[PDB]
C-alpha cells in the first residue's frame, strides 16, 4: 500500500490476521472511540509502533496529517504536526484503520486518504469452508489427515524452494573452479539428494492428497448447497430493510445441522448421514430465517 | 481479640524483605489469605501474610509501582506505575491481561470500582481517569485540580470519588455527572492520603463529633485526609465541614483507615511510627515504632486480625493484633 | 512542506488565480472539487509565497461551537490586533453545526463578528488594538474607533480559503445558508483532473522508467483515451494513454454500481497517483529481480 | 412450512439457539408488542429480569449498568422501545461485540420494525417479528397457548367452553382487520390487552355468579354482562363508527348466547357454501385445542362471515409482489 | 420529561389524586416510553395494595420513582386524555399504550 | 514548607511593565488564592 | 541539534536552567522546564557558548 | 523442606564467554550471581532468567565471590593476586586489596560481616578487614595450594582444604588448628558445613553419642577428587560416614536447606542428589553436557543453579 489501508472485514479475520502479522512488531490495537486515543497515536508516531485503530467510523480528523504524510524535514528529522506539538515521525511507523460494517458510509476525502481493502466472503471460500467443515463433522480422520498433508506439502514445498536457492547460491559464491575445492562438491551432492527425498515425499504426499480428494468429492454438492443459501440469505436485504443476516449465522445454522441434529443419533451410513444432513440443512435455514 | 476490637501489637509477626527499592504501598487479598505489596523496582511480589512464605513476583513494569488495588471478587489487580502505565492483572493467572496508556506523566493513584467495571486512577497530569475494565477504553477525565493529583478513592457504593492533589485541597467528585461535590480546603501542607468512612462506623462519627442524628437517617459520607501538616482530618463531604482534627504525628502522614469494626483510625507517617487514633475522644492510644525508616502505606485486613506497614526500608511487617 | 508535487497546465492556472487573490483585501476563496484534487495544498503553497501564515482548525470528535469561537478569536486577535497576513483555509467537513455557517458568514461578509468579543475577552482585544495602533501610529483612545480600527485591520490582512467538493444539492443549500459564501468569494471551480491533467501527471511520472520499446506496432485501431495523443504514439505515450483509461474505467465502473444499487467509493486524483507510483514500483522490481 | 403455523416457542430457542454474546432483537409490527411474552417466559423460567424503557439519559444510564450486572450474574435484560435511539443502538453494539457474558446471560431489545434501526445492530443479533398470526387457526392456537392451563381449568366446567368462544370471537374479530374497508371501517388496534382484559371479565363475573360450583346451567351464565361489557369497554372502547359498534354487537349476540352449549350450534354458516364450522362438544381444554389443531388448512373469509371475494384482490396483489421480490434479488 | 413527569407523579401518588394529562400524545415517542415504566410501577404497586392479604397495620405499599421509596395511596388514578386525529402528534409505544 | 515558588524570567526584552506583571500575579495569586509563594529572586534580575 | 550561540556578552538569562541542569526524571525521562514550558531535554543537546 | 530437583530446566543462562567458575544466591534479593573465568562477575534473576549487569573490574579469571549476611556487598577473588569488594548498591569495586600472592582460590565473609578469609596457592589463608584493608594476622600450615576456604555460622571457626590431602579446622583467637585431617584419598576440593537445622538429624543417621554439655558438636563436609564425600565431626576429627558412587572429580557440595538430603555435582556432567540418613534417594539428574563446575541451594526458594564450564548457568525447580 501508498496510502494507509482502511480494512473492512464483517467476520473479523481480516483484524486477527493484522495482529498475527505485526506481532513481532509491538502491534496496538485501540479505537477512536477511546479517550485516550490520542496517546496511543503520538507514542506509535514517536516510536515508530505499528497501530491498528477500530471503528474508523468515529474517525478523528487528528490523523489528517498523518494519512496525507504532510511531513516537515528538517535537521535530518521528520516532523509530524499532530494538532498543535511536533512529532519526529519514526520511519517504521505504520496505521491500519479496521471496521466491522460493510455498509458504512465514508466522506469522500477520507476515501481519498486511505486504501479501502474489503474482506468480503466469496463463493468459492464458503464452499471450501463448509465441506472442510462437513469432513471435520462425519469424517474427522480424513479431516485430520487432510491437515497433515497440508502442513507436510507446505513444508517440502519450502524444502524445495530452499535447496533450489541454496543449490544457485553455492554455484554462483565459488571463489574459482568448481572441482577446485571438495566441500563444493559435498554441498551439491547434499542437495541434490536432499531434493531427492523431498520429491519422492512429493509424490507419496500427492497420491495421498489423490485418495483424500477422492473420497471428499461426495459431499460437495452439500458445500454447493450452502454457499447458495447462504447468498439467498445475503440476498433477502433487497425485499426489505429488516432482513439483515451476518455469515456467523448461517455458520450457526450449519453448526447446528450438523453437530446438534436429532435426526443424526442412530444412523450410521454415510449416505444416509448426508442425505439427511442436507434435508434439516434446507428445514432449519428456512426455519431460523423466516 | 474482640471481633471488632483488636488493635496491632509491638511484637511483630514477620518482616518480610525481597525488594531491591522501597515499597509503595500494600494491600490484602479480599478473599485469600494472601498479600500483595509494589515497590519502587517495577515489581510487584505477592507474599502469604499467614506463614511468611514469598510466593511470586509480578513483573511488567518499566518503572516504579506507585499504587495496587483489588476488585471485590479479587478476581483481577490493577496496578499504575511511573511509566505513565495503568497494567490490569489475571489474579488467577498471574498475567497482565491489558496495558492502558493515555495519562501524560507519572500514575500515582488507582482503584478498582466497586461494580468491578471501571477503573479509576489519579497522576501528575491533574487528571483522573475513568477507564473500563472489559475494553481499556478511556471514558471521562476529572478535571479541576491545580496541581500533581496524589489518590483518589471511591466511596463504598461508587457513586462518589475523592482526590487529594498538591494543590493542598481534597475533592469530592461524582461519579455519574463529573462535578465536583466538595472541594475540601483546611490543610495548610500538601495532602498525602485520603480514606472513606465505612458505614459501621457511620453511628460512632455521628456520637463522636456531636453531630445530632439528621432526619434523612444516613449521617451522610465521612472522609479523612492525611496531609503533610502531621495532622489527620476527618470530614463531612454532605456539609464540607471537617469534624475534627487529629495531631501527634511527628512528620508527613502517609496512610490513614478505619478500622474494620469501626471504632479505631489506623494511620501511618514518616515518622517511622504506626499510630492507633481513638476519634472518640480525639487522642492517639498507641504508638507502633513500625520500621527503621518512612513508613509508606498501611492497611487493615477486613476480617482477619492483622495490620501491614510498608516502608523505604525495602521491608514489609505483618502485624499481629491483641 | 515536504510532499512532492507534480505540476502541469492546471496547476500553474490554479495557484496563479489562487495568488490573484490573495493579493486583494477582503480576498476569500470558494475551491470547489474533487478531495485530494490538491485544493489545500495549493492554497498552503500560494499562502507560503505572498507571507500569509496558514491557519486550520484542529477539528476532533468534541469540536463544539465554543471551540470553533476560540479558534475566531484566535485568528482575529493575530490578524488585526498583530497585524498579521493570514490565510484562513477551511475545509466543508470542519463544519459540524450551521453556528459555524453563521460565523463564517458574518466574519466573510462585514469582516467582524459582533457577538464573538465579550467579557474579558472584549477588554483584551481592545488593549491589544490600542497596542497595534500605538505601533502603526495612530492615535486612538476611545472603544468605538478603536473597533473600526481592527475590523479594518481584518479586512485587509484575513484571508479565507473555502474548499468543498461538488455537490449539487450541497451547493444549492449553501447559497441559502451562507449568502456571503458566494456574493463575498471568488468561487473557483477546481473539479476533478481533466483527461490532459491525468496525462500530464502519468507522463511526467514515468518520466524514469525505461518503457521504451523500439519494435512496437501502432495499431491500426487505437483505443485513443487523450484526444491530443500524437498520431504516430511511442509506446511511452500508449502506456499513459492506458493509465488514463484505467482511470476512466473506475470512474465508469462507479457510475454502473450507483447505478444499479450499490455502494460505491468515490475515486480521486490520489487514486490516480497511487497507481503510478505502484507501476513505478512494480516495474523496477520486477526488472531488477528478472536481471 | 407447517412449523411457521404453530405459536413461536421461545423457551428452547432462548435456551438453546440464542448464545448470550447475541442480543435478542424482536421485532414487531405496531399493535404488537413482545414485551409481554419475554416477561411470562422469564415468570416460568423462574429467571430474574430486569426491564428498562429506553427514551431517557437516566434510562441509558439504568440500560448500561443493568447489562453490566447481569453480563456477570447471568441475569436478563430487557430494553423496550430501543428504536428511538439509533446511535445509542448503534454504541450498543459495539459494546457488545467486545464481551465475554455469563453463559445465562440474554438481552432482549424490543423494537418495532423502524427503518431506523441501525444495520449492524441486526446483523449482531438474532431477528423475531411479531405479527397477526397468519389464520384463524393460528390464531386461536396463540390464544390457547399464552393462557395458562391452570386459569381455564378452574371450578366450573363451564369455563373451558366460555374461553373457547372468547378465542374464536377475538380470532374472527382480529382477521376481519385484514380486509380494511369490508371487515371494518378502519384499522383498529384489538390485541392481546383486549384478550386478558375479556378473559378476566370472564373469570371475575364466572366466579361472582357460580360461588365455587362445579357445574352450572347454560342459562345462569351471565350472558347480558359479558356481552355488554365487551361490547361497551373490552373491544367497544376502541370503536368509533356505529356501524362497527353493530357489526362488534352483532357478532356478540351471535357468540355469546346460551345457544352456544348446544351440540348443533353453528360457529360459521356456509363457508363453502355447503359445509360449516360445527361448534365442539368438549367440555375440557384439551377436547377445545384438539378441536382447534383439527380445522382444516383451506380457509376463506367466509369463516370471518364475509364474502368469499374479498381475498381475491390481495391474494392477486401478494402473488404479483412475491413474482417482484422473487425477480428482484435473483 | 422524565423528571417532570415522576415528580408529578410522586406528588399524586402521595396525596391520592387523580391525574388528568390532557393531550398526552404531545410528549416526545421517547419520553412516552420513559414515563410508560413509572406508570407500570405504580399501576402494580395499586394493584399489589388491593390484594385481600394486605393489612393496613402491616408496612404501606411503596414504588420506586426517581430512585426513591414513594407511598402510593389507593385513592389515585391516571388519566390521559388524548386526539390521535391531529398529524405531527407523538404515537405512543405498545407497551404504554 | 509548602511555598510555591516564584522566580521571575528576565530577558534583554525585560522591561518595567514586564516585572509589574509578575508583580501582580504573584500578589493576585498569595492574596486571593491564600497561596503561600517563595518569591525568590536575584540582583541579576533588578535591571532597573 | 548541537548549538553554537555567538556574543556571549549579551547573554540571554533564558539558559540559566539549561545551564544549571535543572531537569526532572521520570514521567518523559529528562524533562526541563524552560520558562512555563516543561520540554523534553534530548541526551544529544549539547551548546557551546 | 524436602525440595529435590527435577530433570525439566526452567533457564539456560548463557551469557559467559569463559568457564563460569561459581555460582550464589543473594541473601535477600531475587539476584543470582556468577562468577566466570572472563574476569566478569554477572548479575541474573532467577526467576525469570534476565540478565541484568556485569561486574568487569576484574583483570583475570574470577575464581570465588561471596555475599554477606545482610547482602550489602559482594568479596570477590581472581587469579592477578587481589580480592576486589563490590559494593552491591552501586554495583562499582570500592576496596581492592593487594598482597596474598599468586592466585587466589577461595573468599568468603564470616556472618560478622567485619572480616574476609581468603586462599591461595601461596599454601597460606590471610585474613582482611573489610572496613579498613589491612592483613592483620596470617595463616600458615598449608603444604600446597589451598582450593576453598569456609567459616561457621558465627565467625569463629574456619576450615580449609588444600592439595596437600588435608582439611585443617582454624579458629579465629588463639590462631591454631584445632583438628587437622589428613586421610583423604586423593585431594580434597569442596568444603561446606551444616547448619543448625540438622544438628539433630546426624544423631540417628550415624549413632554418635552426646558429650557432657549434650550438642553434637560442629560438623564437617569435604568432598575429594577421589569421587568420595566425606562428612566429618570437628570436635573429634573421626569419619562418620563415607558416600561413595560418584563417577568423576567433585567440584562443591552443601547440604539442603531442611537439613535432610545430601545435594552436591561433580566432574560427571551431572548433578546427583543423596540421602544420608537412610541411604534412599539415590536420584543421578545429568545437568550440562560438560564438567560441572559449582552449585548452590537457595535458603527458602525452591531453586538450585549449577555452573558448568559449557559457558552456561542452568536454573532447576525443587520440588
Ligand atoms: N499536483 C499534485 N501532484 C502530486 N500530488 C498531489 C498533487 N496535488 C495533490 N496531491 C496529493 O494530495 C495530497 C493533499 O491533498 P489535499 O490538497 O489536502 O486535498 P484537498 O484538495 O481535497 O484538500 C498530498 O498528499 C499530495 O500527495
Amino acid at each position: 500500500f501508498n496510502r494507509y489501508p482502511l480494512i473492512i472485514d464483517p467476520s473479523g479475520q481480516a483484524t486477527e490476521f493484522i495482529m498475527n502479522e505485526y506481532k513481532d512488531r509491538k502491534i496496538t490495537r485501540t479505537s477512536f472511540l477511546d479517550d485516550a486515543f490520542r496517546k496511543n497515536l503520538e507514542s506509535a508516531l514517536r516510536f515508530g509502533n505499528p497501530l491498528l485503530v477500530q471503528d474508523v467510523e468515529s474517525y478523528d480528523p487528528v490523523l489528517n496529517p498523518v494519512l496525507n504524510r504532510e511531513v516537515r524535514r528538517t535537521g535530518g528529522r521528520v516532523l509530524i504536526t499532530l494538532g498543535d506539538q511536533d512529532i519526529d515521525l519514526s520511519p517504521s511507523f505504520v496505521i491500519f484503520l479496521s471496521t466491522r460494517d460493510p455498509t458504512v458510509e465514508f466522506p469522500p476525502d477520507l476515501c481519498s486518504r486511505v486504501t479501502f481493502v474489503n474482506f468480503t466472503v466469496t463463493r468459492s471460500s464458503l464452499q471450501s469452508q463448509c465441506l472442510n467443515e462437513v469432513l471435520k463433522a462425519e469424517r474427522p480422520d480424513v479431516d485430520e489427515k487432510r491437515s497433515d498433508l497440508l502442513k507436510l506439502q507446505g513444508e517440502f514445498q519450502l524444502r524445495l524452494r530452499q535447496l533450489e536457492k541454496s543449490l544457485l547460491q553455492a554455484l554462483n559464491e565459488v571463489k574459482g573452479r568448481i572441482l577446485d575445492d571438495d566441500t563444493i562438491i559435498t554441498t551439491l551432492e547434499n542437495l541434490k539428494r536432499e531434493a531427492a527425498e523431498v520429491t519422492r515425499k512429493v509424490e507419496e504426499t500427492d497420491i495421498v492428497m489423490q485418495e483424500v480428494e477422492t473420497v471428499s468429492q461426495q459431499y460437495l454438492p452439500l458445500s454447493t448447497a450452502c454457499s447458495s443459501i447462504y447468498f439467498t440469505m445475503e440476498s433477502l436485504k433487497q425485499i426489505h430493510f429488516l432482513y439483515q443476516y451476518s455469515l456467523q449465522f448461517f455458520l450457526d445454522i450449519y453448526h447446528n445441522v450438523l453437530y446438534e441434529n436429532p435426526n443424526l443419533k442412530g444412523v450410521t451410513d454415510h449416505t444416509q448421514r448426508l442425505s439427511i444432513i442436507t434435508k434439516d440443512l434446507f428445514q432449519v435455514a428456512f426455519n431460523r430465517v423466516a | 481479640r474482640d471481633p471488632k476490637e483488636w488493635i496491632p501489637r509491638p511484637p511483630e509477626k514477620y518482616a518480610l524483605s525481597g525488594h531491591r527499592s522501597p515499597v509503595t504501598r500494600v494491600i490484602f487479598h479480599p478473599v485469600f489469605s494472601v498479600m500483595v505489596s509494589a515497590s519502587e523496582d517495577a515489581t510487584i511480589k505477592v507474599w502469604d501474610y499467614e506463614t511468611g512464605d514469598f510466593e511470586r513476583t509480578l513483573k511488567g513494569h518499566t518503572d516504579s509501582v506507585q499504587d495496587i488495588s483489588f476488585d471485590h471478587s479479587g478476581k483481577l489487580l490493577a496496578s499504575c506505575s511511573a511509566d505513565m502505565t495503568i497494567k490490569l492483572w489475571d489474579f488467577q493467572g498471574f498475567e497482565c491481561i491489558r496495558t492502558m496508556h493515555g495519562h501524560d506523566h507519572n500514575v500515582s493513584s488507582v482503584a478498582i470500582m466497586p461494580n468491578g467495571d471501571h477503573i479509576v486512577s489519579a497522576s501528575r497530569d491533574k487528571t483522573i481517569k475513568m477507564w473500563e475494565v472489559q475494553t481499556g477504553y478511556c471514558v471521562k477525565t476529572f478535571t479541576g485540580h491545580r496541581e500533581w493529583v496524589r489518590m483518589v478513592r471511591p466511596n463504598q457504593d461508587g457513586t462518589l470519588i475523592a482526590s487529594c492533589s498538591n494543590d493542598q485541597t481534597v475533592r469530592v467528585w461524582v461519579v455519574a455527572t463529573k462535578e465536583c461535590k466538595a472541594e475540601l480546603r483546611e490543610h495548610e501542607h500538601v495532602v498525602e492520603c485520603i480514606s472513606w468512612a465505612p458505614e459501621s462506623s457511620y453511628s460512632s462519627i455521628s456520637e463522636a463529633t456531636g453531630s445530632e442524628t439528621k432526619k434523612s437517617g444516613k449521617p451522610g459520607p465521612f472522609l479523612l485526609s492525611g496531609s503533610r501538616d502531621k495532622t489527620i482530618k476527618m470530614w463531612d463531604v454532605s456539609t464540607g465541614m471537617c469534624l475534627m482534627t487529629l495531631v501527634g504525628h511527628d512528620n508527613w502522614v502517609r496512610g490513614v483507615l478505619f478500622h474494620s469494626g469501626g471504632k479505631f483510625i489506623l494511620s501511618c507517617a514518616d515518622d517511622k511510627t504506626l499510630r492507633v487514633w481513638d476519634y472518640k475522644n480525639k487522642r492517639c492510644m498507641k504508638t507502633l515504632n513500625a520500621h527503621e525508616h518512612f513508613v509508606t502505606s498501611l492497611d487493615f485486613h477486613k476480617t482477619a486480625p492483622y495490620v501491614v506497614t510498608g516502608s523505604v526500608d525495602q521491608t514489609v511487617k505483618v502485624w499481629e493484633c491483641r | 512542506l515536504d510532499v512532492p508535487l507534480v505540476l502541469f497546465n492546471e496547476v500553474l492556472d490554479h495557484v496563479l488565480r489562487i495568488d490573484r487573490i490573495f493579493r486583494q483585501p477582503q480576498g476569500h476563496l470558494l475551491l470547489i472539487g474533487v478531495s485530494g484534487a490538491g485544493k489545500t495544498t495549493l492554497s498552503r503553497f500560494v499562502a507560503w509565497m505572498n507571507g500569509l501564515s496558514v491557519y486550520q482548525i484542529k477539528v476532533h470528535r468534541k469540536y463544539t461551537g465554543e471551540d470553533f469561537d476560540e479558534d475566531l478569536r484566535t485568528v482575529l486577535r493575530r490578524s488585526g490586533c498583530k497585524n498579521e497576513k493570514i490565510a484562513f483555509i477551511m475545509d466543508e467537513s470542519n463544519v459540524l453545526d450551521s453556528g459555524f455557517l453563521e460565523r463564517m458568514n458574518t466574519l466573510l461578509a462585514n469582516g467582524e463578528v459582533p457577538g464573538l468579543f465579550e467579557g474579558d475577552e472584549y477588554a483584551t482585544l481592545m488593549t491589544q488594538c490600542k497596542e497595534g495602533a500605538q505601533k502603526e501610529g495612530l492615535m486612538l483612545d476611545s472603544h468605538e474607533e478603536l473597533y473600526k480600527w481592527f475590523t479594518s485591520q481584518v479586512i485587509r490582512n484575513l484571508h479565507v480559503v473555502f474548499t468543498m467538493n461538488p455537490s449539487s444539492e450541497g451547493l444549492k443549500d449553501r447559497a441559502a445558508t451562507s449568502p456571503a459564501l458566494f456574493n463575498r468569494c471568488v468561487l473557483n471551480w477546481f473539479g476533478d483532473w481533466s483527461t490532459e491533467a491525468l496525462y500530464q501527471v502519468g507522463k511526467e511520472f514515468t518520466s524514469k522508467m525505461d518503457l521504451e520499446k523500439p519494435n512496437y506496432i501502432v495499431p491500426d485501431y487505437m483505443p485513443v483515451v487523450y484526444d491530443k495523443l500524437p498520431q504516430p504514439p511511442s509506446h511511452r505515450e500508449a502506456i499513459v494513454n492506458s493509465c488514463v483509461f484505467v482511470h476512466q474505467t473506475l470512474h465508469q465502473a462507479n457510475a454502473r454500481l450507483a447505478k444499479r444499487g450499490g455502494r460505491t467509493m468515490a475515486i480521486t486524483p490520489r487514486h490516480y497517483l497511487d497507481f503510478i507510483n505502484h507501476y513505478a514500483n512494480l516495474f523496477h522490481e520486477k526488472r531488477s529481480e528478472l536481471e | 412450512m407447517s412449523i411457521m403455523e404453530q405459536p413461536l416457542d421461545l423457551t428452547h430457542i432462548v435456551g438453546t439457539e440464542v448464545k448470550p454474546n447475541t442480543p435478542v432483537l424482536m421485532c414487531s409490527v405496531p399493535g404488537y408488542d413482545a414485551s409481554g411474552h419475554v416477561e411470562d417466559l422469564a415468570a416460568e423460567q423462574n429467571t430474574q429480569i430486569t426491564s428498562i424503557a429506553i427514551g431517557s439519559a437516566e434510562g441509558f444510564n439504568q440500560a448500561d449498568k443493568a447489562i453490566n450486572t447481569a453480563v456477570k450474574s447471568g441475569r436478563w435484560v430487557m430494553l423496550k422501545n430501543v428504536h428511538l435511539a439509533p446511535g445509542w443502538l448503534m454504541q450498543l453494539e459495539k459494546k457488545l461485540h467486545s464481551l465475554q457474558p455469563h453463559a445465562c446471560f440474554r438481552l432482549f431489545l424490543t423494537m418495532e420494525i423502524n427503518p431506523k434501526v441501525p444495520v449492524n445492530l441486526l446483523r449482531a443479533g438474532r431477528i423475531f417479528v411479531f405479527e397477526p398470526p397468519p389464520g384463524v387457526k393460528a390464531n386461536m392456537l396463540r390464544t390457547f397457548s399464552s393462557i395458562p392451563v391452570s386459569r381455564i381449568c378452574k371450578s366450573p366446567n363451564e369455563r373451558a367452553r366460555l374461553y373457547f368462544l372468547l378465542a374464536w370471537f377475538h380470532a374472527i374479530i382480529q382477521e376481519r382487520l385484514r380486509y380494511a374497508p369490508l371487515g371494518w371501517s378502519k384499522k383498529y388496534e384489538f390485541g392481546e390487552s383486549d384478550l386478558r382484559s375479556a378473559c378476566d371479565t370472564v373469570d371475575t363475573w364466572l366466579d361472582d355468579t357460580a360461588k365455587g360450583r362445579q357445574n352450572i346451567s347454560p342459562d345462569k351464565i351471565p350472558w347480558s354482562a359479558l356481552k355488554t361489557l365487551m361490547a361497551q369497554s373490552i373491544y367497544g372502547g376502541r370503536v368509533d363508527n356505529e356501524f362497527d359498534q353493530r357489526l362488534l354487537n352483532t357478532f356478540l349476540e351471535r357468540l355469546f348466547t346460551t345457544r352456544s352449549f348446544d351440540s348443533e350450534f353453528k360457529l360459521a354458516c356456509k363457508v363453502d357454501g355447503h359445509k360449516d364450522i360445527q361448534m365442539p362438544d368438549g367440555i375440557r381444554r384439551e377436547e377445545f385445542v384438539q378441536w382447534v389443531e383439527l380445522l382444516p388448512d383451506t380457509q376463506t373469509p367466509s369463516w370471518l362471515g364475509l364474502p368469499n371475494n374479498a381475498e381475491r384482490v390481495l391474494l392477486t396483489t401478494q402473488g404479483v409482489d412475491m413474482i417482484s421480490k422473487m425477480l428482484k434479488m435473483q | 420529561d422524565f423528571q417532570a413527569m415522576g415528580r408529578i407523579f410522586v406528588g399524586l401518588c402521595q396525596v391520592g389524586a387523580w391525574g388528568c394529562f390532557d393531550e398526552f400524545n404531545r410528549l416526545e415517542e421517547r419520553m412516552l416510553s420513559a414515563v410508560s415504566q413509572q406508570v407500570q410501577c405504580i399501576q402494580e404497586a395499586l394493584r399489589e395494595h388491593s390484594n385481600p392479604n394486605y393489612d393496613k397495620t402491616s408496612a404501606p405499599i411503596t414504588c420506586e420513582l426517581l430512585n426513591k421509596q414513594v407511598k402510593v395511596s389507593p385513592d389515585m388514578a391516571i388519566f390521559i386524555t388524548m386526539n390521535p386525529g391531529y398529524a405531527g402528534r407523538s404515537n405512543l409505544p405498545d407497551n404504554l399504550k
